[PDB]
């Protein structure tokens, strides 16, 4: 069950929730509670003095922000998620969120699309590490970018072998892939020639 | 006798006047035709007033007021009944109809039967009797209707779940008010009146066309006049229910425009594969379909033709058939070209030029697939762009056309959008084109975002549009909570429309994440419904939206326009963002914009135009000086684009009209070829631009417009008959007038400039500094307007920062949703709904106020080309053709971009209006205006004949004024300011002459005593009113230029300076110290609180205030603290006696609800013929709001400080609004004195200059050595007759004393704690306490008087001390200055250390031995253990210094402590020991978690009602862990203040309270029996009976916030610094 | 204080850096046709007006740490 914080509405659909989960063991997810300071030093009284089930998971997704409680950071285990250090750790991120399924299609060539793609974001997450000169700003390109270019290259692909167990590299839709991550995909965010 | 023959008329027309009756589905006789009545009753109202103006009307006079009060009551009662029967009209038709209401809500039928049924036994009565005056005497008829007008009301509002359900029938139904909603329900069987909705309903239906039967509609119809004929007609017999035959007409349109489309593309297929196209065809084809399904075969051809030249081209080396396409789209862009430059009819032209943008994006299109050598129909190059395939085969119609791009799919929606603006397809709309339905296809919506002024919004519409889809544009905010956004989705997901969120991220970012929930679900349902496997016949896809589950159809879609990096707004979670793919529009193609609109508009040199016009914007963009008020982006180039279309029709139509009446010869090919182009557009780019300049900045735009047009000359035309109109306006109006470069012109060019932006945009704003004629500019051209064209003007001025956001738009209940209307909300409305024919007149809102961008932002979706305003509950109203939006500012420091580029722009810079219009103007209005309401209009015109010579350019006035602004004063000077005061100060100089005149009737003053006291006056006015403001030193710098510069005879004395001397009525010089006497204060009145020793300073500001109260204006005094302003402005309005004073005291939290509530207390509000007057209850007196700290309230991030607003509304436009009912209330008999310290000064915000204006500041000093020492000497000389022997030192104590203050003053400053400030009011406390120590003594020594006053310093200047240096300091420093002045006296008799004073031990106030006071103590804590507290205390010397002192303070009255020190230092507990010992009792509030505002509030109402009323002393014991809250704080202020809170005892406390005083006074003896006397006494009890001790930690910033927050606590109560334990 | 003093020197120091003198630009039919003159007229007004602002708030403060004048709103935050 997952639920966005921020409206009182919300807060009552948390607690009840959570309070269903408690007793049939299901994962919450609270995204935002960074928005909700008091509530969440409530939350966290809460669950102290609370014996939920074997596979209850309350999962609580917000950015790291100086306002959060300090005893709900003490009471939970925290997970800092930030770009990945390196160009081989973007890789093995981009790798393993994927599934082996839809990389491992019916078009052989599908898995080097990917790769490309991989490779491709890896380059241009770490280029925005270096502000003044990989870019003009500090862009957001994201996971979200990516699946946009995964699905992108699933459809264009599929469109131009209609099951063919191979394809030839010149047939592979190149202007269209590339037309659409520079126009759509990744150059949305880009406000600079 | 031409007035009998009015009143004989007007009696004629009143006895045979009739009601127009007409039968209502024979249920009873309507009144009909309410415009001929009122304008009757108005016409004959005025025909009234210019009788009263007549010089005979006296001997009519009684019959004459009597028809007026029958025309006024004509006038109420129509006021009221119109509404109540429009209202029960369709309430009728809600309670009738529907058959299920009577279950759903059976007491609400009941109670409208019970209404029903009195409003038609009033309807019987009036068709019994008909005539208009037999109406008006049935008895009761206006309370009457007012009760069902009330009652009606309630049954409206009570109407909200029914109108829920009904819109849950309909889905449109959800974009339509409650109002709106219960009239359609309501009139559907009269559908006359439902064709003003289908506005709000349906993209471009404006009316729908029926019969002459109006059962069955034929068709639909636009807001243009296209029309659209249903080729099966809907039935409405067939179907009565509303909701039924709605969407019966709109499947019939959606299918209607389906078979158009498929006949117009038929019939365009032969215009295709042509080599040539004959005009005639093309034009009739062209006429005969709508401009969208025009566009859209022009669309499908061009997309079938280049699919079927790629299919050939397929083979590769095949030769080229794009050349083809190309050669035809060239050839029909030309035969369109053509078609344009020749005149059309309005809609067929609007087609051609729709034509002709799509033909150039094809054609351009087309070009690049032929550069690409683009073959293959699955190129990219190809799919990229959109395309159109066209089925006729297809069995649906609505699924015939499809729209790709790229891989993306859609069905044209066929909602009949009319006739709607195109944009133009720049290589950036493409991209949004590509980015936005690579977003639809996803299924995720799409963010455009950007600076404002790119295309965002117009581009997401005209994408929406080209899909054929609903698209409603909402202005979001933060009140778009989660359930309004609910409702708003809900809506669109049932409906099946697009909706488009400009500045969504100005939502909250609670509510941004709370919002991303419900987008989620959305985006999951429409993924689930474009599943193959999901068949149409099975369960409708559906998501979860409040907890409804409501359909989704798949049309829909959401996308938000954001502006990142702007004033205000927030930022966007990271899971709301993943739900949008986002796009960058930073940079359109203006060039490839300004081309193709110019080339569609019929000019032959497009081309040349756009590239001298697009680097000319740039130009001017990085040329002009930078100003807060300017923009070059792309709105201003459309708007000057707009401008040159519509220059060029005109100058069309005048070359016609000129051939047609010169000779006989017309061609429009020849008048095409010659026509000044370049002309035309200078003359727009000037029209549209130069208003918005700096007067540096207009040489520049002129050089740069000769450098890229060169050759081309602007000539602004001659507007005679407006300039001829402007002439009478302002000879009616005092204002001078000019032409050219005459006094004047400047201001006249200015006025015109206005009005040529108001025939351009809806939406204005006057930009310049305060004293610029912006407000006498626009009221100048609203009447010149409506006198030059016949049509009525109104204005409506609103102040937005004088009242709340939510009080200015509306709000939306949090519980019931149920949405109020604001004020501009409530004026726009009633102007859209037209019940008295406000659509009729040319309406100006004027928002007279700062913007920022909270609440202007708002208004953004009515300033774009939408002219929509947008409401939380997904109403939208759309702004009427005659409203002009104005804003009158005087900078725009903190606008956005968003709204300077929305707005055309005027600029007034402060030289329109010379100093020589406002001479001009007080002049004329002296000799034209008597001051009275003539002798004493004589005397006006001569003493402006007098003043003539010094007030001319290049005179007395002007120079002083210049010399004047190099001067420092305690404000920020202005030129109004001054000139206001000064005119203030002559009117009361012609006063004065009148005043002789009364006082010597047989000898009236000559010409020649009259003008020497003008001359000498007037010099004193220019010094009182240019150096009032100011110090001493710059006072008597003024008097001298001004004895350098004058010529009129002066004072012959060598170094007194002219500001000393005062003009008597002989009109001579004589100084002030002939009224500054030595008087000899009585014994029992030394330093009481009204005494006043007159000295210079005292009586010079006495006079002064004198003259600005006579005048009733505004004033502010202003000095460091204890100067004597309240001091000073008492002893001014003890002069007056028909002025009562009511004092409101500032904090740093103050709002206008204190204003309103001393309003609702000391004044009503009545309703007059002309609205609502609020004056004071007490007839014949004049109300004054002290206001002590008029500059203390918190100036927001903008700049703005509410309260302030909402004086200056007050006092310009002499009255404010109320919010309960949105009416205008002007103020009578009310007058504004404000009190404030420098705005130097910690905690203390400057004034806006727009305030200052209207208020002349008089600063008021500390007074100096020798008046310190005259007043105090005066007072010590008063004091010591008590004791004879010690009358010989009178003389050296008071020296003594003010040398002591004197170097604390200098010793202890705020700049080391912020409460060390030392004034005159502690020499007044050191008086006092010496005289009451004094007072029951019968003989004394000099060694004890030096005692008591060595005591009396300590108490004074060592409690507030901090660190022991300072009090070590403090008694060092009185032991040198008492052993100075006194000589010869026992040391070690009159200085011992501890100096204790009590009259614990004895009756008298004699000094105590320590030893003997702690036992005393000791045994009286001993009797507290047992009585009250079981708390043992240990008893040191400290504990016997506090509790002294704070006896000593519960021993007076009014008498408040702040004890500062550390918790756990026994403050709480020697308050309670003292204040037992005392006989006061202990009240403190029991504070939890769980208190709240209300409950201070009754905490603050118990302890009054038991110190007022029962006469019981109470010490009011509050921490500062008991303040939750600033309201606690803001209450406590009040009550310090002035032992009062004005709206703390309101309904039916208030009349309790009223009877407890009564009995109270009663028991008193006092006779007592009105309200205002109890609540004197009552307010008298308190201050004699109420103690306040507040205790709090010594916390330095702390301190500081609570020195602004709350001034009663450094000013009202005693500080005593207890600090740790030493 | 210590602090009083580093500003009074900071102070000295700047105004000692910074300069003094800044003469405008007159304006001329052909030199408003000349954009050169466009650009250095607003250039050097604003340079002007600036360096007459700082160097009044400098002096302000150098006066302040001499103690010759008090504090005032706008003082205490450009001491701040
Ligand atoms: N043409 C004119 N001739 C003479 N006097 C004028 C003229 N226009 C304005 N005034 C006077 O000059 C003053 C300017 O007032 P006005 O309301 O026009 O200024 P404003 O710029 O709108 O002010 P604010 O920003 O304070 O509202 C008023 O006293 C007005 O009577
Ligand atoms: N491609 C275009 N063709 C023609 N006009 C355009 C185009 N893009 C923007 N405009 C103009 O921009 C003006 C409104 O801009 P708007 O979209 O409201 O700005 P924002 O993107 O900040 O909402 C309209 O008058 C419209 O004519
Ligand atoms: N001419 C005077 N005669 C007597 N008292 C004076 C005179 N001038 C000043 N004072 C003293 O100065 C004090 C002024 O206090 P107040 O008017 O309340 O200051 P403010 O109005 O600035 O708050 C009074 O207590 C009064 O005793
Ligand atoms: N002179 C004293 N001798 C003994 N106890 C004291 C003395 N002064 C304070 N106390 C203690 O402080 C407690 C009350 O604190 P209180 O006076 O309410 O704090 P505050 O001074 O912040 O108001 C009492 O319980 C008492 O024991
Ligand atoms: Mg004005």
């Amino acid at each position: 069950t997952s639920i966005a914080i921020g409206s009182a509405e919300g807060f009552n659909q948390a607690d009840k929730a959570i309070n269903t989960a408690v007793k049939s063991g299901r994962w919450v997810m609270l995204k935002n509670v960074h928005l909700a300071p008091g509530w969440l030093m409530q939350l966290e009284k809460k669950l102290h003095s609370l014996q939920p089930h074997a596979c209850f998971r309350l999962f609580l997704t917000m950015e790291i922000n100086p306002k959060v409680p300090v005893n709900l950071l003490r009471a939970g285990r925290i997970f800092v998620f930030e770009p990945p250090p390196g160009v081989k750790a973007n890789m093995l991120r981009t790798f393993s969120s994927i599934p082996v399924s839809r990389i491992c299609k019916s078009p052989n060539e599908r898995a080097r699309l990917y790769f490309l793609l991989a490779w491709f974001h890896a380059i241009i997450q770490e280029r925005l590490r270096y502000a003044p000169l990989g870019w003009s700003k500090k862009y957001e390109f994201g996971e979200s970018d990516l699946r946009s270019a995964c699905d992108t290259v699933d459809t264009w692909l599929d469109d131009t072998a209609k099951g063919r167990q191979n394809i030839s590299p010149d047939k592979i839709p190149w202007s269209a892939l590339k037309t659409l991550m520079a126009q759509s995909i990744y150059g949305g965010r880009v406000d600079n020639e | 006798m031409a007035l009998e023959e009015f009143l004989k008329q007007i009696r004629e027309v009143w006895n045979t006047y009739e009601l127009d009756l007409v039968n209502y589905q024979n249920k009873c006789r309507l009144i009909r035709g309410w415009d001929d009545l009122f304008n009757k009753v108005k016409e004959h109202i005025n025909s009234v007033s210019a009788m009263k103006l007549s010089p005979y009307y006296k001997v009519f006079e009684e019959d004459a007021l009597s028809w007026e009060d029958k025309l006024n009551r004509i006038m109420a009662l129509f006021d009221v009944w119109i509404d109540v029967q429009r209202r029960w009209v369709y309430l009728e038709g809600i309670f009738t109809g529907s058959a299920d209401i009577k279950h759903l809500l059976p007491v609400e039928t009941q109670r409208f039967q019970s209404i029903s049924t009195e409003f038609l036994a009033l309807m019987k009565k009036v068709s019994k009797s008909p005539l208009v005056m037999d109406v008006l005497n049935i008895q009761g008829v206006q309370r009457s209707l007012e009760r069902l007008a009330d009652l009606l009301g309630k049954i409206q509002k009570a109407l909200g779940e029914y109108l829920e359900r009904e819109r849950s029938s309909f889905p449109r139904f959800y974009f339509v008010g409650d109002e709106d909603l219960l009239e359609i329900i309501g009139n559907s069987k009269n559908v006359a009146k439902l064709q003003k909705h289908f506005k709000k309903m349906f993209a471009g239906v404006s009316s729908i066309i029926l019969n002459e039967d109006n059962s069955v509609v034929l068709g639909i119809s636009s807001r243009e006049g296209e029309e659209v004929m249903f080729k099966t007609p809907v039935s409405i017999t067939e179907h009565p229910k509303i909701n039924e035959w709605l969407t019966l007409v709109e499947k019939e349109m959606r299918v209607t425009l389906a078979k158009l489309l498929a006949e117009s593309v038929t019939e365009v297929e032969i215009f295709g594969k042509a080599t040539s196209i004959d005009p005639n065809t093309y034009i009739t084809w062209i006429d005969k379909y709508q401009a969208q399904l025009v566009v859209l075969s022009a669309q499908i051809a061009w997309s079938e033709n280049v699919e079927t030249a790629l299919s050939s081209m397929g083979g590769g080396g095949d030769a080229a058939p794009l050349h083809s396409v190309l050669s035809n789209v060239e050839v029909t862009l030309n035969v369109l070209a053509d078609s344009v430059l020749m005149e059309q009819p309005p809609l067929r032209r609007r087609k051609l030029e729709h034509l002709i943008t799509e033909l150039v994006h094809q054609r351009d299109v087309t070009r690049s697939l032929i550069k690409s050598k683009i073959d293959n129909a699955k190129s990219f190059e190809w799919l990229s762009q959109m395309r159109f395939y066209f089925d006729p085969k297809q069995t649906d119609v609505l699924q015939q056309l499809s729209i790709q791009m790229a891989n993306a799919k859609f069905n044209y929606g066929f909602e009949y959008l009319g006739v709607q603006d195109k944009l133009v397809q720049t290589p950036l709309t493409d991209r949004c084109y590509l980015t936005m339905t690579q977003a639809l296809e996803a299924r995720l919506g799409g963010s455009p975002f950007g600076p404002a002024g790119t295309g965002k919004t117009e581009s997401v519409k005209a994408l929406g549009h080209q899909l054929g889809r609903f698209v409603l544009v909402f202005n979001c905010d933060e009140t778009f909570d989660f359930q309004a956004m609910g409702r708003i989705f809900v809506g669109l997901c049932q409906v099946g429309a697009w909706g488009c969120f400009d500045e969504f991220n100005r939502l909250e970012e609670r509510m941004l994440s709370a919002v991303s929930q419900q987008v989620q679900c959305i985006q999951e349902a429409l993924r689930e419904h474009s599943n193959p496997n999901y068949d149409k016949t099975s369960a409708p896809i559906t998501c979860e939206l409040l907890n409804k589950q409501v359909k989704v159809s798949p049309d829909m879609a959401i996308f938000i326009t954001m502006n990142p990096g702007y004033a205000g707004r927030s930022n966007l979670p990271d899971n709301l963002k993943k739900l949008f793919r986002s796009l960058a529009m930073t940079k359109p193609d203006r060039q490839l914009i300004a081309q193709v609109m110019l080339y569609s508009q019929g000019f032959r040199t497009a081309e040349v135009l756009a590239n001298k016009i697009v680097p000319f914007f740039k130009l001017c963009d990085e040329q002009l000086s930078s100003q807060s008020h300017y923009d070059f982006g792309l709105r201003a180039l459309k708007s000057v684009l707009v401008s040159a279309g519509n220059v060029k029709r005109e100058r069309i139509q005048k070359i016609k009209r000129e051939k047609e009446e010169r000779g006989e010869a017309v061609d429009e090919g020849e008048i095409a070829e010659n026509l000044p182009e370049q002309e035309i557009l200078i003359q727009s780019v000037c029209e549209t631009m130069v208003p918005k300049l700096v007067a540096e900045d207009i040489p520049l735009l002129f050089s740069l417009l000769s450098d890229v047009f060169p050759g081309v000359q602007y000539h602004r035309g001659e507007m005679t008959a407006l300039r001829e109109e402007l002439k009478k306006v302002c000879q009616e109006m005092y204002l001078t007038y000019g032409d050219g470069e005459e006094v004047g012109g400047m201001w006249v060019e200015k006025v015109l400039q206005l009005y040529q932006i108001t025939q351009i945009n809806h939406g204005l704003m006057m930009v310049g500094p305060s004293g610029s004629g912006k407000s006498m500019a626009w009221r100048v051209l609203l009447k010149a307007l409506e006198r030059l064209e016949g049509v009525e003007g109104v204005a409506h001025i609103i102040d937005p920062k004088a009242i709340s956001k939510d009080h200015l738009y509306g709000t939306l209940d949090p519980n019931t949703r149920e949405w109020t209307d604001g004020l501009f909300t409530h004026v726009l409305r009633k102007i859209i709904d037209s019940v008295r024919g406000e659509l009729q007149k040319r309406q100006w809102i004027v928002f007279d106020g700062d913007v920022d961008p909270e609440w202007v932002e708002n208004l953004n979706s009515v300033l774009d080309d939408n002219k929509l305003l947008t409401l939380p509950n997904g109403e939208r109203l759309s702004l009427p053709p005659n409203v002009r939006i104005m804003f009158e500012v005087q900078d725009l420091k903190y606008a956005t971009l968003a709204t300077v580029s929305r707005c055309g722009m005027v600029w007034f810079s402060e030289d329109v209006l010379s100093t020589d219009m406002i001479f001009n103007n007080f002049l004329a209005r002296l000799r034209s205006i008597p001051l009275d309401e003539s002798p004493m209009l004589q005397i006006q015109r001569d003493a402006a004949t007098i003043m003539q010579p010094y007030f001319t350019s290049n005179g007395l006035v002007t120079k002083a004024l210049e010399h004047a602004f190099q001067l420092e004063h305690i404000m920020d000077l202005t030129r109004l300011r001054c000139l206001g005061s000064l005119f203030s100060m002559l009117h009361q100089a012609c006063r004065n002459v009148a005043q002789y005149n009364a006082n010597h009737p047989d000898f009236p003053m000559q010409i020649e005593q009259l003008e020497r006291y003008i001359q000498r006056y007037l010099v004193y006015a220019i010094l009182w009113s240019l150096s009032g403001d100011s110090r001493l030193k710059m006072r008597a710098e003024l008097g001298e230029y001004i004895r350098r510069i004058t010529t009129v005879p002066l004072p012959t004395a060598p170094n007194i300076p002219i500001i000393d001397y005062e003009v008597s009525i002989s009109g001579e010089w004589s100084p002030w110290q002939a009224k500054v006497p030595q008087i000899e204060v009585e014994t029992h009145k030394v330093a009481a609180p009204d005494v006043v020793v007159p000295t210079l300073d005292t009586v010079r500001h006495e006079a002064l205030l004198y003259t600005w109260l006579a005048e009733h204006k505004p004033l502010v005094l202003c000095g460091p603290p204890g100067s004597g302003k309240t001091m000073t402005l008492f002893s001014a309005l003890r002069a007056l006696p028909d002025m009562e004073v009511v004092g409101l005291n500032f904090s740093s939290a103050t709002t206008p609800e204190l204003l309103l509530k001393t309003f609702d207390h000391y004044c009503e509000y009545r309703r007059t013929p002309n609205g609502v007057v609020l004056a004071p209850v007490q007839l014949g007196k004049w109300l004054v709001l002290f206001c002590d700290e008029i500059n203390l309230p918190d100036m927001d991030k903008y700049g703005t400080q509410r309260v302030i607003s909402f004086i200056r509304q007050m006092v310009e436009h002499g009255g404010f609004y109320r919010t309960s009912d949105q009416t205008w209330v002007k103020l009578e008999r009310i007058q504004f004195v404000g009190a404030c310290n420098p705005p130097t000064d910690p905690g203390r915000k400057p004034l806006s200059h727009r305030f200052l204006r209207h208020v002349p500041v008089v600063y008021v000093d500390y007074p100096g050595p020798a008046s310190l020492t005259q007043i105090y000497g005066t007072f010590n000389r008063a004091m010591l007759r008590l004791i004879p022997s010690l009358r010989t030192y009178a003389e050296p104590l008071t020296a003594a004393m003010v040398e002591f203050y004197t170097m604390s003053q200098e010793r202890f400053t705020q700049d080391t704690q912020p409460h060390y400030i030392y004034s005159p009011r502690e020499m007044t406390r050191w008086v006092r306490g010496i005289f009451e120590a004094l007072r029951p003594l019968e003989t004394l020594p000099v060694e004890g008087l030096i005692r008591i006053w060595a005591h009396e310093a300590l108490r004074l200047f060592q409690d507030r001390l901090v660190e022991d240096e300072e009090r070590r300091w403090t008694d060092e420093n009185i032991d040198t200055v008492a052993l100075k002045h006194f000589p010869n006296i026992d040391r070690e008799k009159a200085m011992s250390r501890p100096i204790l004073y009590s009259n614990w031990l004895s009756k008298d106030y004699i000094p105590v031995d320590q030893e003997e006071l702690r036992d005393y103590v000791k045994a009286r804590l001993k009797v507290f253990y047992e009585e009250e507290l079981d708390v043992p205390l240990v008893l040191f010397n400290e504990v016997l210094d506090h509790v002294l002192r704070i006896d000593r303070i519960f021993r007076q009255p009014q008498g408040h402590l702040l004890l500062i020190g550390v918790s756990g230092a026994g403050k709480t507990t020697l308050s309670r020991f003292v204040a037992w010992m005392n006989g006061l009792s202990v009240y403190q509030i029991k504070v939890h978690r769980k208190y709240t505002g209300e409950d201070f509030d009754e905490d603050l109402r118990t302890v009054l009602r038991r110190s007022g009323c029962k006469n019981e002393k109470i010490a009011f014991i509050m921490d500062e862990s008991n303040v939750l809250d600033s309201g606690f704080l803001e209450r406590m202020n009040t009550l310090l203040a002035n032992g009062e809170v004005p709206g703390l005892f309101e309904g039916d406390e208030y009349a309790t309270l009223m009877t407890q005083c009564k009995e109270g006074a009663q028991k008193e003896g006092l006779m007592l029996d009105s309200h205002e006397e109890l609540y004197k006494w009552f307010t008298s009890q308190v201050i004699r009976n109420l103690h306040v001790v507040f205790t709090m930690n010594p916390s330095s910033e702390g301190l500081k916030d609570r020195a602004a927050t709350s001034p009663a606590l450094f000013n009202r109560c005693v500080l005593n610094w207890f600090g740790d334990w030493s | 204080p210590a602090w009083m003093r580093t500003l009074h020197t900071t102070a000295s120091n700047w105004l000692h850096l910074i300069p003094q003198t800044l003469s405008h630009l007159k304006r001329t039919v052909e030199n408003i046709k000349d954009p050169l003159f466009r650009f250095f007229e607003r250039e050097v007004k604003m340079g002007a007006k600036l360096l007459q602002d700082v160097r009044q708030d400098l002096a302000d403060v150098v006066q302040v740490c001499e103690g010759k004048k008090k504090q005032t709103n706008y003082l205490r935050t450009l001491i701040n």
